[PDB]
């Protein structure tokens, strides 16, 4: 019944800039208000309460302040480590609510991937199923095109992929796109590549196996 | 201060969901516990709350569904909801004030995924490291976890001992409904002749741990 407005959605800073994070409430919560933050694969961990308190073991970089209905995080200067998703709440009156979160991103320097590929293994073949995977390793930025080809034709519907958080120790991304056939339409054929397009290349770079090797 | 809590599952629609979180380190007759859940890509949702006196706080937006009690002689609290709906999956925790004025203590969270589908563990392949996988002076190898139900997953590779340059992917869910994902890892490319490489899986919901010698690729 009370409201928690986060903005922005996201952000991304580089190392050592000033970040400002912003939480509105929709009605007087005083100082009632907590931020959070949120690493992938982790609970929520308290940095602040009461809008301007800094919890325990929490760096002095982490600094609220506000009341009534417009409260603020500030980093003062941002590191690696502080890439996370970072979520305000209001405790002022039932129910207790929080806002959507800010994922909070780090700016590095253009780094083009890494492409590997890998066939089917010899146990899933003989399951019936066959994937094949293509992995684009620690690139920055996360923007990035995966285009599958088998003898040449170009596929759409039969992949999937997945993109990792940011990595904290050197703020790059990680990408993996699967194409999957039966294993009939993976013996129908020779050439399997994955061609990427990124801003850190030059033009498209192809990865392919042939699997009369 | 400790919170920790009972493990992830599966429930169907229309049934119901319990969940125990164990407390150490304070006393439940001196401090309140709630329980927060977050559903997929949203934010935190507050639940509900038992109150060291006992009383009970609940969100009006759920509370027709939502039961919370406690045993403070064991230090446990329990999460109750009925009447699921596929809504509700999420990951649960409870946690507590303590002596602040915010959530300052979070158990470790239980994913609770309500479907009616049954629980799968995972199929476990190699991503063999092969000239196609080598970049220079390093190898990329890792393992393919595929076709198991519900999320979550825990991959790691050689036990954990091994952590520098491990990429665990999100898992997506394939048209077949179940989840796959790959967890990969960058060595040097002359280790793949001396160094042991093995992915473990552990799917809790299905009680599985598996194990998969990663070698390189023959001819
Ligand atoms: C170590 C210790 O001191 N233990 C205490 C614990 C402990 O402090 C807590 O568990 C936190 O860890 O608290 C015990 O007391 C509880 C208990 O008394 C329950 C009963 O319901 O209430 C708990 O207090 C909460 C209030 O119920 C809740 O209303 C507030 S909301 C924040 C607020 N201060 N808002 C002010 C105005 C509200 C809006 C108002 N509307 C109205 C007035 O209707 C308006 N003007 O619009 O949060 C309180 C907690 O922060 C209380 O803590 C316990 O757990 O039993 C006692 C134990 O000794």
């Amino acid at each position: 019944d009370i409201q928690m407005t986060q903005s922005p959605k996201s952000m991304s800073m580089s190392v050592g800039e000033r970040v400002t994070l912003s939480c509105k409430a929709s009605e007087n919560v005083h100082t009632y208000v907590s931020w959070y933050q949120q690493k992938p694969e982790q609970s929520p961990k308290l940095l602040i309460y009461g809008a301007s308190n800094r919890y325990t073991g929490v760096p002095d970089r982490f600094t609220g302040s506000g009341s009534a209905t417009d409260f603020t995080l500030t980093i003062s200067s941002v590191q690696a480590e502080d890439l996370a998703d970072y979520h305000c709440g209001q405790t002022y009156t039932y129910p207790f609510t929080f806002g959507s979160g800010t994922k909070l991103e780090l700016k590095r320097t253009v780094a083009a991937p890494s492409v590997f590929i890998f066939p089917p293994s010899d146990e899933q073949l003989k399951s019936g199923t066959a994937s094949v995977v293509c992995l684009l390793n620690n690139f920055y930025p996360r923007e990035a095109k995966v285009q599958w080809k088998v003898d040449n034709a170009l596929q759409s519907g039969n992949s999937q992929e997945s993109v990792t958080e940011q990595d904290s120790k050197d703020s790059t991304y990680s990408l993996s796109s699967t194409l999957t056939l039966s294993k009939a339409d993976y013996e129908k054929h020779k050439v399997y590549a994955c061609e990427v397009t990124h801003q850190g290349l030059s033009s498209p770079v192809t990865k392919s196996f042939n699997r009369g090797e | 201060v400790q919170l920790k809590q009972s493990g992830p599952g599966l429930v169907a629609p229309s049934q119901s969901l319990s969940i125990t979180c164990t407390v150490s380190g304070f006393s439940l007759t001196s401090f309140g516990v709630h329980w927060v859940r977050q559903p997929p890509g949203k934010g935190l949702e507050w639940l509900g709350v038992i109150w060291a006196v006992g009383s009970t706080n609940y969100n009006s937006a759920l509370m027709s569904r939502l039961s919370i009690s406690k045993d403070n002689s064991k230090s446990q609290v329990f999460l109750k909801m009925n009447s699921l709906q596929i809504d509700d999956t999420a990951m649960y925790y409870c946690a507590t004030y303590g002596n602040y004025g915010g959530f300052a203590y979070w158990g470790q969270g239980t994913l609770v995924t309500v479907s009616s589908a049954s629980t799968k563990g995972p199929s476990v392949f190699p991503l063999a490291p092969s000239s196609k996988s080598t970049s220079g002076g390093t190898a990329a190898l890792g393992c393919l976890v595929k076709d198991y139900f519900p999320e979550p997953v825990t991959v790691s590779w050689n036990s954990g001992a091994l952590t520098s340059g491990v990429h665990t992917f999100p898992a997506v869910l394939q048209s077949s409904g179940l989840y796959s994902l790959s967890s990969v890892v960058t060595v040097p490319s002359s280790s793949l002749g001396t160094q042991t490489y093995i992915c473990n899986v552990n799917h809790k919901p299905s009680n599985t741990k598996v194990d998969k010698k990663v070698e390189p690729k023959s001819c």
